[PDB]
């Protein structure tokens, strides 16, 4: 696999280059309109995520089956870390899109969403307090992709995950951190991944209920959802 | 399924 | 604060000393089985384990520095993850089996006796296999379990309190130092230490996933487990 | 809460 041969700097630039674009929402909120906007947005984002995934080193080396499985498992976690990332510079706010910046109050018009909104806000705050860098973010998001479904099936994925670990440490050492600071920061970042997993599970739980009508979800979102049901 | 298609395109 | 003043080796010593015992099931091999009975067994076991878990948590360095409110929240969040990691740990030397208790060793086939348990059994087996492949050490295990306790509910919680979050983050960093210390002692290179640390923490994400899925199935019971489950609703 | 109690003992 070409991925293992990449240097740390090549891994980072490859990841930064694969980054998907920031999408806009459609041009107060109810419960149907909130869900409509988010569902529409997430749907368009999924298309870009799929093409981003193809460009995560190592992902292309997997069978089509394994690619489907990883994406089905990780898609909501990936949307979430993206959401918290771009919400960083907006304390107390969730920047779903440039033209759709929401606070926890709007989260209320959708039953069960305020709780998850609060978890997302806390994650963003944590990232902000930690001064998470773009290079670290793209490593974390790639980790979520390869890791989340790895035990739901493998050595290749694990070697690739190691490479990403190497890359994270490489970025920290270059940022001037001491050895102790490097390992502490590594752990801090990876533990946050457990919270992102938690948020995804909770959200998913709601989503494959709320499929039970409200809004007619897309066949794609549905298939992504059904994978968890 | 749709994901299959999107991944090859 | 004593937790902060603890050396790595003292951290390890303290954690090992605080380990709960391995409880026995009420499994009667003369008796058939059934969704009802197996779940009675597992529910009865977990309930007794919870009592020991609560008292183990009190001995985790830093835990007693938290308010009673926070202690409750952390245990409500992490209890099943903690039962699960304990389960996968004692199952390491039993490939293809889950050692719920010395007298209760189950395989996936028996996990079918409860609707929807087999998929979770497979995840638990995969995790145990992962631990076995990695040759996880008892010293590493006790660190991981403590990390679960302190981490799982830290983002789920008065401004001033925020110092409560912060004390937890400091203790978490201490445990990380401890893990690294153990690996360096084991002869691992720096690159190897960071890789292993990452591998172990990524497994925690899978343990969270399993707990979430199990919780979902559970709240679909003893008085304590009822109160604990309700916590996740 | 039972949990609260036990933690208090
Ligand atoms: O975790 S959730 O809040 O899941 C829920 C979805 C709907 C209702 C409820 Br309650 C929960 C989730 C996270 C964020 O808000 C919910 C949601 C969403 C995703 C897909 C949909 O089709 C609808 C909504 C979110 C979202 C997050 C990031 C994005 O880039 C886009 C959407
Ligand atoms: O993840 S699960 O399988 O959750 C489920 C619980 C009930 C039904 C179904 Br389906 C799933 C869980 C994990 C393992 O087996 C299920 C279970 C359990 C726990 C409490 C109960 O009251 C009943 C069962 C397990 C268990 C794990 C470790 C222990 O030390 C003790 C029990």
């Amino acid at each position: 696999s070409l991925a293992l041969s990449l240097t740390a700097d090549q891994m980072v630039s490859a990841l930064l280059d694969a980054e998907p674009p920031i999408l806009y929402s459609e041009y107060p909120f109810s419960e149907a309109s909130m869900m409509g906007l988010l569902t529409n947005l997430a749907d368009r984002e999924l298309v870009h995520m799929i093409n981003w995934a193809k460009r995560v080193p190592g992902f292309v080396d997997l069978t089509l089956h394994d690619q489907v499985h990883l994406l089905e498992c990780a898609w909501l976690e990936i949307l979430m870390i993206g959401l918290v990332w771009r919400s960083m510079e907006h304390p107390g706010k969730l920047l779903f899109a440039p033209n759709l910046l929401l606070d926890r109050n709007q989260g209320k018009c959708v039953e069960g969403m305020v709780e998850i909104f609060d978890m997302l806000l806390a994650t963003s705050s944590r990232f902000r307090m930690m001064n998470l860098q773009g290079e670290e973010f793209v490593c974390l998001k790639s980790i979520i992709l390869l890791n989340s479904g790895v035990y739901t099936f493998k050595d290749h994925i694990h070697r690739v995950l190691d490479k990403i670990t190497d890359t994270l440490i490489h970025l920290m050492a270059k940022a001037g951190l001491t050895l102790q600071q490097q390992h502490q920061r590594l752990a801090q970042l990876l533990l946050i991944l457990s919270h992102i997993r938690h948020m995804s599970n909770k959200g998913m739980e709601h989503l494959y209920s709320m499929k039970c009508n409200v809004v007619p979800l897309s066949d794609l979102l549905l298939e992504m959802l059904d994978a968890h049901r | 399924k749709i994901l299959h298609r999107l991944l090859q395109d």
